[PDB]
């Protein structure tokens, strides 16, 4: 969903920072591709290297969009958190709640919750008050179900 | 006459420059010059001021604009090999000449910002299939103030100029001559001998010095061995080498007074 | 934490790739790859729209300026369609760039054969042609969600005749709210 | 039920270019008609090279299409040394098509893109250095000497009579020399004060490099052994690209030439950069080391000397030969001799093109002046081996270092539709020219601008010689003259 | 002057295998082992030989991955020209290339081959001859 949401959201003209655990060759070429066809007059689309299971990592990257360029930033300050990151777990009940439960769970909720507490604090350390970052959480309906 | 009118009309004339006029000895404009081969070595300073001269090139001699050159950078692939670097760009305008597809830079994720004031210079990403490039330029530059280039056209400009007497005369020895170099390279692929070294020069000892001194003297078959071509005596100094059949088969009103 | 500031791939060279693109659909429509009655010529003018500045308009205008239209009839139509986009991208330069997904919206289908084969493919949805008839069958809603010329218009900015608001089917609930 | 199938075997065809017929091309280039003299026109008439993507068939489709046919990559498999020819019989079945080369088991063609295409594309290009490739050249372990001078007398060893002399004849008072009262040997203790030179190694940063891909060897060319035994290895880059430039015009045997031209009419004008450094490191630093290397070192370093071993393996031509240096452009400057060569009317034929090498000590010197990309810093990027080389991207920083040659037969366009060989470009012009005044070697500069030198100041007419109708009246005037 | 004839001929005279097209030996091998005035064969093994040299023309000029043969059995090769037309159809391209010297080794390695009639020609001078 969200390489779609992307190629709309550059193509409509805007500056996106996409993230990306597999970061390799192959990926940094698909999304070359998609700015290489999608892109807009004045998008601009930047892909790291980023882990969100890790709790330096979703300060780090961060602490990047806000910093200066002359801090070796981005300058930038969001409009928008789209956190579509998942980990595909299945065929796990109650009593398999193993290694690859606990660690997606603190990639979908517990540093969810942390990436979006620093950017409130780049934005409150700033005094930013008259631009809000719309976050756009990737609900489901079946819960438990 | 044919060097005075035709061909290299245009050398030391200070009106025509030397790459426009090089293209209009075929007919051709200087907005038939499609790609240009850049030395392109994937260094700062370099990239920079090749962009700098085909641009002004291409400025100076009016070049339409919305004309650009699809610049190539073939040393994405294969690297610098510094020295051999434009006979691999020159094996490579070449190909693109006859099959018409221009080759995209696939490392070329984000061309510079810089690139974008050269309005004469398109960096393509992906390979593009024209349906033709008439002519290639081939440029580099090396340490020690050593800039150079040359400008590649496509062999169908040569064909125009020939006859159709010529021309089929020639394209029949072309496709003889090819089922002969497809033998040889479909033995010497598996049996790995296309380098035969020879052994002996085409002459003898003491046809060394005679052969040398005869601007006439050809190779012709051997008998005793036809696959094997030498000179022998009688191809040296010979009777008929000079006199030809114009003008001495017709000697006969020239020679009957 | 598998993170560094230095392997940040920066892409921007928006007014390259526009005229790559540009020059790519060019020969597409000469070498028989691309139709004006296709979904992908459609979607790829809008990206040249998006992405239109004054040299990519000088870039366009050339290659179908000195276009050889007695080469046959795909030298006819991309001398043909690439006027019309002409016209587009001057239109809406000083515009800001436009997401549209001029897509075709399909739809599930799933099929057995007779050997025994589970085969899934995308099809055509057949009511729902284009994205605006999506947005209209998605505020019309199911029977259990009840309680109890394409070229050239690309540039003109649509006046909505008539809200999907109003035909909402009163008390029910439509597919998306 | 069970219909009898096609295996695809691979159809390799040489091709030459697709000439089109006489009425197409003059309705796209009329006007040319005996209006140009064929003897003024160079043509490019066949090219071969070496390259890290193989030869310059494979090295096509890979910058083209960016992946292998099934006959490219027949033809890369069968350089790299996977899979040979066997015709004959083996495990008893009579079989005549391709075998394995690490075992020997009977490949098919089809089979070749599923077998090979990693070793392929993994053992090509721009990969890591690899030190078999190299005499043992690990950059990660890039040894030096250090001077040292020791202050304590060494333990006393034993050596031959001459040897022990020539210690004493290099540092007199640090050494006592003693001869053995029972054999003819010597006992050599150095006392403090002596200089030795101890190795070390540090870690190069440079790590990748695009060489010739792994495997590829020249006997497979039909090169013999008293061949490759003796030249450099710069000198089988360029025997084997100027093989397959005259096979690619259809010349199989070179004394074709000499039924069409004389001698003294073929040239040679292929040059290097450097040459031979592979026999430049044998004469500087293995002699000085003692290594056993051969006393005809010295002529084996010249960069003529490749061009040498053309003319006498091959060609036995007694024409021109003109070997440039431009040390990274030096096969455009060749071709500016060569086709001068032919339009002096000096040469007919013009061997020409260029030839270098990677070696460890040209890629130690090129990091020292920050011309090469540091390979350590590609890493912190996240970049592959194989996209470190990136012309014209904003993040661009500096060259990758390549090896292998490529060579074009260039000759006249009047003698190209004699021998009826195949014709694949025009040499429209070619130009060479330095640049202004400065104080830095390796800095390029503006001088090639004056290729395109035009004076159009307050001219209001245009050359009246720049349209064909009037040079075709004057040429038509002057033929009835003569 | 030998019942068993040089089997190479082009236009232009005799010359070696390696001249021949594809087409100029499957339609040479028709002129040798096949008779015209009694409509046969010399034998059978022959004409297998001939349609396995066709499944061999199929082989070099094909697909991606695999298709039907035009020869899917070597019985409807006793009207010769039928088969032979079908092929050259296919694959117009055999009508006018030569022959491969891997090709030219299966052919010269089929010849010599047991379970099978020798060949009614001479291919090849060599210590074979």
């Amino acid at each position: 969903i969200g390489a779609e949401v992307l190629q709309g959201l550059i193509s409509g003209g805007a500056k996106v920072i996409v993230t990306t655990s597999r970061f390799s060759k192959k990926v940094t070429e698909y999304y070359q591709d998609i700015y290489a066809r999608f892109g807009a007059a004045g998008s601009c689309l930047i892909v790291v290297p980023f882990n969100q299971g890790s709790k330096q990592d979703v300060e780090a990257l961060i602490d990047y969009i806000y910093r200066d360029v002359k801090d070796e930033g981005l300058g930038w300050d969001l409009d928008a958190v789209i956190p579509f990151a998942a980990i595909p777990e299945a065929g796990i009940e109650i009593d398999e709640l193993g290694s690859k439960s606990e660690l997606a769970h603190r990639i979908m909720l517990t540093n969810l919750l942390r990436l979006l507490g620093e950017v409130k604090k780049q934005k409150f350390t700033r005094a930013i008050n008259t631009r809000p970052a719309q976050i756009i959480l990737p609900l489901s309906p079946n819960h438990g179900t | 006459a044919q060097q005075e009118w035709g061909n290299e009309f245009w050398k030391n004339d200070p009106r025509i420059a030397p790459l426009r006029g090089a293209l209009a000895t075929f007919n051709l404009t200087v907005d038939d010059l499609g790609v240009a081969s850049f030395h392109g070595t994937s260094t700062k300073a370099n990239d920079k001021n090749e962009s700098i001269t085909i641009n002004k090139m291409m400025q100076h001699l009016g070049r339409s604009e919305g004309n650009p050159v699809f610049g190539v950078f073939q040393k994405y692939l294969t690297g610098h090999p510094k020295g051999a670097a434009g006979a691999w760009m020159l094996n490579g305008a070449i190909q693109i000449l006859q099959t018409g597809i221009v080759p995209g830079n696939r490392n070329a994720d984000n061309v510079d910002k810089i690139l974008e004031d050269f309005e004469y210079v398109l960096y393509p990403s992906r390979s593009i299939q024209t349906d033709g490039i008439k002519a290639c330029s081939v440029t580099s530059f090396g340490f020690g103030q050593k800039g150079g280039q040359a400008i590649v056209v496509h062999p169908d400009y040569l064909f125009a100029s020939l006859d159709s007497e010529t021309f089929e005369e020639y394209k029949t020895k072309v496709e003889a001559r090819y089922k002969s170099t497809y033998r040889y390279m479909h033995n010497a692929i598996i049996r790995n001998t296309m380098f035969v070294a020879k052994s002996d020069p085409p002459y003898t000892d003491e046809l060394e010095q005679p052969v040398y001194l005869d601007p006439l003297a050809r190779v012709n078959n051997c008998k005793k061995n036809p696959s094997k071509l030498v000179f022998v005596n009688a191809d040296v100094q010979s009777k008929q080498n000079f006199v030809g059949k114009s003008a001495n088969d017709t000697a006969k009103v020239i020679s009957s007074l | 934490p598998v993170f560094s500031h230095l392997k940040a791939r920066t892409y921007d060279s928006y007014w390259n790739w526009a005229r790559q693109d540009a020059l790519s659909m060019y020969f597409d429509i000469i070498f028989g790859k691309l139709t004006d009655v296709d979904r992908e010529t459609v979607s790829q003018c809008i990206q040249l729209m998006n992405r239109s500045n004054p040299t990519l308009i000088k870039f366009m205008q050339y290659h179908i300026d000195h276009c050889p239209e007695y080469k046959g009839e795909t030298y006819q139509l991309a001398k043909s369609l690439g006027q019309q986009l002409i016209d587009n991208c001057i239109q809406v330069a000083n515009q800001d760039p436009v997401y549209k997904d001029i897509s075709y919206p399909t739809g599930p289908h799933t099929e057995v054969d007779s050997k025994g084969n589970i085969v899934y493919k995308e099809v055509n949805r057949k009511s729902v042609r284009k994205l605006e008839q999506y947005v209209f069958e998605m505020s019309q809603g199911g029977e259990l969600t009840k309680e109890v010329a394409e070229i050239s218009s690309l540039s003109e900015k649509t006046s909505i005749v008539d809200p999907v608001s109003g035909g909402i089917p009163p008390e029910t609930v439509p597919f998306l709210h | 039920y069970q219909k009898a199938r096609i295996e695809p075997r691979a159809n390799l065809k040489f091709e030459f270019p697709p000439l089109k017929s006489h009425k197409e091309i003059q309705n796209k280039a009329p006007g040319l008609e005996g209006l140009l003299d064929l003897e003024r026109v160079i043509v490019v008439t066949g090219f071969g090279e070496v390259s890290p993507w193989g030869n310059t068939r494979t090295r096509w489709e890979m910058e083209a299409f960016g992946e292998f046919s099934i006959e490219g990559c027949l033809e890369m498999a069968w350089i790299m040394g996977f899979i040979k020819y066997h015709n004959g019989n083996l495990k008893g079945k009579p079989y005549t098509g391709w075998i394995d080369a690490k075992t020997n088991e009977p490949v098919e063609d089809k089979d070749i893109k599923k077998k090979y295409e990693e070793e392929i594309l993994a053992h090509a290009g721009i990969r890591l250095i690899e030190p078999e490739l190299f005499r043992g050249y690990n950059p990660e372990k890039k040894e030096l000497i250090q001077e040292v001078i020791i202050e304590q007398d060494m333990a006393p060893f034993v050596t031959d009579e001459s040897t022990a002399q020539q210690y004493k004849l290099q540092h007199e008072d640090a050494v006592d020399i003693l001869k053995s009262e029972e054999s003819d040997e010597y006992t050599v203790t150095f006392k403090k004060g002596a200089r030795l030179f101890v190795p070390k190694a540090l870690r190069f940063d440079r790590l990748v490099a695009g060489q010739i891909p792994t495997g590829w060897d020249a006997k497979r060319y039909g090169i013999s052994e008293d061949t490759i035994s003796q030249v450099d290895p710069v000198t089988l880059y360029a025997l084997v690209s100027t093989i397959e430039a005259l096979l690619s015009a259809g010349i199989t045997d070179p004394y074709e030439f000499y039924k069409y031209v004389h001698v003294s009419e073929v040239g040679n004008c292929s040059g290097s950069g450097m040459g031979g450094v592979s026999a430049l490191r044998g004469m500087f630093r293995d002699r000085y080391s003692d290594k056993p290397v051969q006393n005809d070192i010295l002529q084996e370093s010249f960069i003529n000397t490749m061009s040498a071993w053309v003319n006498m393996l091959l060609l036995s031509s007694s024409g021109p030969i003109k070997t440039p240096v431009g040390a990274c452009a030096t096969a455009v400057e060749s071709v500016d001799i060569g086709v001068e060569t032919i339009l002096s009317g000096k040469a007919k034929i013009c061997l020409v093109g260029g030839y270098d090498d990677f070696q460890e000590e040209g890629s130690y010197e090129f990091a020292n002046m920050n011309a090469t990309s540091n390979s350590l810093d590609e890493f912190d990027h996240g970049r592959t081996p194989q996209e470190m080389s990136r012309p014209a991207t904003t993040t661009r920083n500096g060259f990758m270092e390549a090896q292998g040659s490529g060579t074009q037969v260039i000759m006249n366009a009047e003698l190209a539709i004699k021998m009826g060989v195949p014709i694949y470009a025009i040499v429209a012009l070619t130009a060479t020219a330095t640049d202004k005044i400065g104080r830095s070697v390796p800095a390029p500069g503006k001088g090639i601008l004056t290729t395109a030198r035009e004076h159009h100041g307050s001219l209001k007419t245009k050359s009246p010689k720049l349209d064909i109708k009037y040079r075709t009246r004057q040429l038509n005037k002057r033929k009835d003259q003569i | 002057d030998y019942q068993k004839p040089w089997f190479a001929k082009n236009e232009k005279g005799t010359c070696d295998l390696e001249d021949m097209t594809y087409k100029q030996i499957a339609e040479r091998l028709v002129e040798l082992m096949y008779v015209r005035k009694s409509q046969r064969w010399i034998d059978v093994t022959l004409r297998n030989f001939t349609g396995k040299f066709l499944r061999r023309i199929e082989e070099r000029f094909a697909t991606k991955v695999g298709t039907i043969s035009l020869i899917q059995n070597f019985s409807q090769l006793e009207e010769p020209e039928k088969a032979i037309d079908s092929v050259f159809k296919a694959y117009p391209e055999a009508a006018s290339q030569l022959i491969n010297e891997e090709d030219c080794d299966w052919f010269l390695l089929e010849a010599q081959s047991p379970t099978q009639k020798p060949v009614p020609f001479i291919p090849v001078l060599d210590e074979r001859f």
